[PDB]
């Protein structure tokens, strides 16, 4: 499996579990689950109450020293209660390392603002207010980011169309650029490109 | 004429030959300016001044459960009893049988083809129909 | 206590941004897909999805392309089980109608059968 | 002007129709004999209550709950039904 | 059936919130009139903003009332700060759409949509 | 081989010409409906068929891997000629 | 009914409305309103220009991809009207001057080019036409351009006999020459009386006698609800705008009042409630900015 097959890291897959088991022993009140990807890429899924201790824990402490947050990140999954998956990415240069933070909230539990551990964080979650509606308390400024000022709903939600809902034009009889219902002169055409073959057998699940 | 929709252009209750309701969707819409069946009768309703008491389509299947309540639970087979009640009711005429013999109206596959008004306009029909006509 | 009690339906339609007429005429469709028969996989009916009722779709009059006005056309969402497209559906006050999971029933499989002594069921060639 | 139609539903299985059950095994047929221009609609169904839909004429519908009731409390709504002709 | 808050404990709180922020654009409205330079009277915006409060009047959770609330002091920043422009302010008033016909026969008429 | 409507338009390869009460001629008025008038139907049919001697032939539409995908062709009937799926080249077994 | 002129969609920019619509003189005033509003709908808009093709660019945006068709005509040519209208289902007439000019007069632009649009329009075989007169059309009238004007209204009566002719009192709106006349007069007050019609309610008149099949072979008045005196009028304008090229045919129009017609229908009687000069005068006069309302009668 040498030319066309990724080669598998093993140091670095002992050394993320080893640090997995060492984060989830330190802060048991919140860490839910540890996972390390086959690439090796260590996950801390944690409870919501924890975002801040669970950070400023991988950003202060010693044998962590996460100082960079690289991405902040929201993922909505309708098939679950908690639809939102709040995806935490840091660096530590120090150790030079990646760690993945993962919690999640539905529409109306608020998430508290990890503005106190990054304040790089302050557009991102910032962002995930604009794109997927997840409220973040205790925010500097929280309000929409990308969205325009007028704009119903949050795009990034997966029951949201993929063309909004109103569209824009300009409009000489009231001299101004307006809003109206979305009508498409072609549709976008929707493929289902799904092979009803299993691709993965290692990712079956099990049946009912 | 009053033009309405086809089975592949309205949501639309059909039953089965054993009981069994079932429900349509719609694929594409009407062609043109026709409209669904009930919309054009609850419109002519509303015109004559006889107003129906249903505007959607949920109103119509709620009439249809008030008139008889297996039409809306689909794909259900609702058991029907009262044979022997039935075989009572059916003892007191006495009709007699004919002495013509029981022939279907469809013998072969060149009576299969063509039997409703989507069927002889269909031309694929036509040419099966010519396929066993030869 | 830091925990409020909401014995209230879940009902998020407020916020949600979506316009009345895309919430209280639309008829989700909570079901799973059926096996396409040109193929033998079932891959593609091992999860849930809803779906929405279809609207009008017109010739547009330069180019005859499928000119639309539905936004929710398009809009297949996947699910895992039944239960959670029905809290999603009601969550959003979309009215639904569920199909129940059409698995195949088992079937008696046996070669030798082809080659009954008695039985009709012999193949009469192979 | 006139009793059109009578409609009867019932369930198959639930205690509640057993009476309305008691009626069509026994006291149908002399019904139907009793009135052979009338359509008396019985509907079987699976969980529903008992019931008694009644169309007069132009359209009107009054309607009775016959949830619980024995044959013989049938039997008297439907001939209530029968004689009101309203 | 316990969970987190977001402002308000009751719904007794959050219809305070509701009711200052109702107070915040009632104040706001002529301000917005005036530096829109928009060609609605004050008495018509007030009127458009009674009907966005009597449209979410149904709402009897806290928390769903409270983001309504949270949304509705974003918007009103937007507002005051002038980061709308006149034509964000004007999409309260559908002024382009043609009127939509409302009872059975006239969208039976129009086309396919119930 | 283009052809004309009694309303004056060509009719495309394709067959495609308005009716004469269809407004959408408008957008023609002033202008010109640009019809491509060398008709591949034609073009093929001036082609002349292929006697091999073989019984199964392969065509790739010339030009090697510029043409289409190699595919081999049954000449067994003799009513019938032997046409390419991809060109329209068609073959003939010669006996 | 052909398939390609059924209405679909839900009467937005990529709707079909079914409406092939000849607007003759939609560069002015009326016709830039009249293509905005038919198609915002999803009509085929077409229109027959005179001008350089640059003074059209406004019509542009006002509907989908190919449903408004630009093309050359002249007043004088019965073949490129013929060219202009022969798709058409609807031909709207908006061709005016308020002044005469070297090559068309008022019996040039209001009787010849009318009457030729009609003859045309009648021998294409189009449905509908639609005629703007004025209000206060007369053959014994003081000006010259609502004599000629009743004349045009009498020939294209008499050729197309099912041609809705409008009658607009008095224009107002933003690129009028009725509001902006008394804004940049800076002509006096007499015995005048006068009742204007907005704009928008008059494209929602002549929008709304398309769609009215009732609306073949009537003749409509539209005018604004409160009829004002010249004077208090012209002191209105003036009071808005925040202040302390004219011919003599001009000078008798602005004194001549606006007749009352109540044998005839008006905006109502298509459905069109009509808008008062109070909620549109600041809108209109902001513009000329560097009020007690106007009395009634
Ligand atoms: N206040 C008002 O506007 C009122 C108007 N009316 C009537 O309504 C009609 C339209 O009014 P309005 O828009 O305001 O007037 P405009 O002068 O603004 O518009 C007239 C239109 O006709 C065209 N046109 C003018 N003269 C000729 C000609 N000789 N040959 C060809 N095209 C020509 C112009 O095009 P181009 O730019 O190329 O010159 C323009 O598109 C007129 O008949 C007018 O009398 C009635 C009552 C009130
Ligand atoms: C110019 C345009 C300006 C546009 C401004 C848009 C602002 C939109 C803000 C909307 C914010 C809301 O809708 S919060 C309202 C939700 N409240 C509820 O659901 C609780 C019910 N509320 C009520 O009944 C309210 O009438 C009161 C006043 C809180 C209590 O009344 P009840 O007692 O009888
Ligand atoms: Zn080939």
């Amino acid at each position: 499996t040498r030319p066309t097959v990724r080669p598998r890291n093993d140091v670095a897959h002992k050394q993320l579990s080893a640090f997995g088991e060492y984060v989830a022993e330190i802060l048991p009140k919140y860490v839910q689950q540890v996972q390390v990807s086959c690439f090796s890429e260590l996950e801390i899924c944690i409870h919501p109450d924890g975002v801040i201790p669970v950070l400023t824990f991988l950003r202060d402490h010693s044998n962590a020293q996460f100082k960079s947050l690289a991405d902040l990140t929201a993922v909505d999954i309708p098939t679950r209660q908690n639809r939102f998956e709040i995806v935490y990415n840091l660096l530590s240069l120090r150790f030079n390392s990646r760690i993945r933070v993962k919690t999640y909230t539905d529409e109306l539990t608020p998430v508290e603002s990890s503005v106190s551990v990054y304040k790089a964080a302050n557009w991102y979650e910032r962002e995930i207010w604009d794109m997927f509606g997840v409220f973040f308390a205790n925010h500097p400024d929280l309000r929409r980011i990308l969205t325009d000022y007028g704009f119903e709903g949050h795009p990034f939600r997966k029951d949201f169309p993929l063309s909004g809902y109103v569209e824009l034009r300009y409009d000489d009889e009231v001299k101004r650029v307006v809003a109206e219902p979305v009508e498409l002169a072609q549709e976008f055409r929707k493929f289902d490109l799904n092979s009803p073959w299993e691709a993965f057998p290692a990712y079956r699940q099990p049946p009912e | 004429i009053l033009p309405g929709a086809a089975y592949t252009e309205k949501s639309a209750t059909y039953v089965n030959t054993e009981g069994r309701a079932q429900q349509t969707k719609v694929a594409v819409m009407p062609p043109g300016l026709a409209r669904e069946d009930w919309k054009i009768i609850r419109a002519l309703s509303e015109i004559a001044g006889m107003t129906l008491p249903y505007d959607t389509l949920d109103q119509v299947r709620n009439r249809l459960e008030e008139v008889s309540p297996n039409l809306v639970r689909y794909d259900d087979v609702e058991g029907a009893n009262y044979f022997q009640q039935a075989s009572e009711l059916s003892k007191l005429v006495n009709q007699q049988l004919l002495a013509d013999p029981l022939v279907p109206p469809q013998l072969t596959i060149k009576d299969f083809y063509m039997t409703d008004s989507i069927s002889r306009a269909s031309q694929t029909m036509a040419k099966c129909v010519k396929a066993v006509t030869e | 206590t830091q925990l409020i009690t909401v014995d209230e339906k879940l009902d998020i339609t407020t916020l949600t941004g979506v316009p009345e007429e895309h919430i209280k005429t639309r008829k989700a469709r909570i079901f799973v897909p059926a096996r396409n028969n040109m193929q033998s996989g079932v891959n593609n009916t091992k999860k849930w999805k809803m779906e929405f009722d279809t609207r009008e779709r017109w010739e547009n009059p330069l180019m005859g392309w499928a000119s639309t006005a539905d936004p929710l056309s398009n809009l297949v969402l996947t699910f895992s089980t039944k239960e959670d497209a029905i809290a999603f559906a009601e969550k959003n006050g979309w009215s639904y109608d569920v199909e129940e999971r059409k698995v195949p029933k088992p079937k008696s499989k046996s070669y030798g059968a082809n080659f009954s002594w008695n039985k009709r069921t012999r193949v009469s060639t192979k | 002007l006139g009793l059109r139609e009578i409609r009867i539903h019932l369930c198959q299985r639930s205690p509640g129709s057993q009476g309305v059950r008691d009626f069509i095994e026994k006291r149908y047929v002399e019904l139907k004999k009793a009135n052979p221009d009338l359509p008396i609609l019985i509907r079987e169904c699976s969980d529903v209550q008992p019931k008694l839909w009644a169309r007069y004429a132009f359209g009107q519908e009054k309607n009775v709950s016959l949830n619980n009731f024995s044959a013989d409390q049938v039997t008297r709504a439907l001939e209530n039904v029968l004689s009101s002709k309203a | 059936t316990s969970v987190k808050p977001i402002f308000s404990r009751d719904m007794n709180e959050a219809k305070r919130r509701v009711r200052e922020l109702y107070r915040a654009w009632y104040r706001e409205v002529p301000n917005t009139v005036h530096l829109f330079q928009l060609d609605i009277s004050v008495k018509q915006g007030r009127d458009k903003v009674r009907e966005m409060f009597k449209k979410n009047a149904h709402v009897t959770d806290p928390r769903v009332v409270d983001l309504l609330v949270i949304k509705g002091k974003m918007e009103l920043e937007e507002t005051i700060n002038v980061w709308k422009q006149r034509t964000h302010v004007m999409r309260f008033f559908h002024e382009t759409e043609a009127p939509r016909p409302k009872d059975f026969l006239s969208k039976f008429y129009v086309g396919h949509d119930p | 081989g283009v052809r004309t409507s009694p309303t004056g338009e060509k009719v495309t390869h394709t067959g495609q010409v308005y009716d004469d009460e269809d407004y959408r001629r408008v957008r023609f008025v002033g202008r010109q409906k640009e019809v491509n008038e060398n008709f591949a139907i034609d073009l093929i049919a001036e082609q002349p068929v292929s006697q091999v001697g073989s019984r199964v032939i392969s065509c790739d539409g010339g030009g090697g891997a510029l043409g289409h995908p190699r595919v081999y062709i049954n000449l067994d009937k003799e009513t019938k000629t032997g046409t390419c799926g991809y060109c329209g080249l068609q073959f003939r077994q010669q006996h | 009914l052909h398939h390609a002129v059924i209405p679909h969609g839900k009467g937005g920019r990529s709707s079909v409305s079914g409406i092939v619509a000849t607007v003759f003189g939609a560069t002015g005033f009326l016709g830039r309103y009249l293509v905005n509003h038919l198609g915002r709908m999803g009509s085929q808009v077409i229109v027959p220009y005179r001008c350089e093709p640059y003074d059209t660019m406004h019509l542009r945006p006002m509907g989908d991809l190919g449903q408004i068709i630009f093309m050359d005509w002249n007043g004088r040519d019965k073949d490129s009207i013929r060219r202009a209208v022969e798709h058409s289902n609807v031909v709207i007439n908006l061709v005016g001057r308020e002044w005469e000019t070297k090559n068309f007069d008022f019996e040039d632009v209001f009787v010849k080019i009318p009457q030729a649009i009609a003859q045309v329009s009648k021998e294409a075989g189009v449905e509908k036409f639609i005629h703007i007169s004025h209000l206060n059309a007369d053959i014994k009238s003081s000006s010259k351009y609502l004599r000629n004007k009743a004349v045009g209204e009498k020939e294209v009566r008499e050729t197309f006999p099912e041609a809705t002719i409008i009658k607009p009192a008095d224009i107002f709106g933003r690129e009028d020459r009725f509001l902006n006349y008394f804004a940049n007069i800076r002509s006096l007050g007499k015995k005048t009386v006068k009742q204007p019609v907005y704009i928008v309610d008059v494209t929602k008149g002549i929008i709304n006698a398309i769609k009215d099949p009732d609306a073949r072979g009537k003749t409509f008045a539209f005018v604004g609800p409160n009829r004002y005196l010249l004077f208090d009028l012209v002191q209105y304008v003036f009071a808005v705008a925040h202040r302390p090229w004219t011919t003599r045919d001009k000078v008798e129009r602005i004194h001549t009042t606006d007749r009352t017609l109540p044998h005839l229908p008006g905006l109502e009687d298509l459905g069109v409630q009509a808008t008062p000069l109070e909620l549109k005068a600041i809108e209109v006069l902001r513009r000329h900015r560097t009020v007690q309302p106007a009395k009634t009668v």
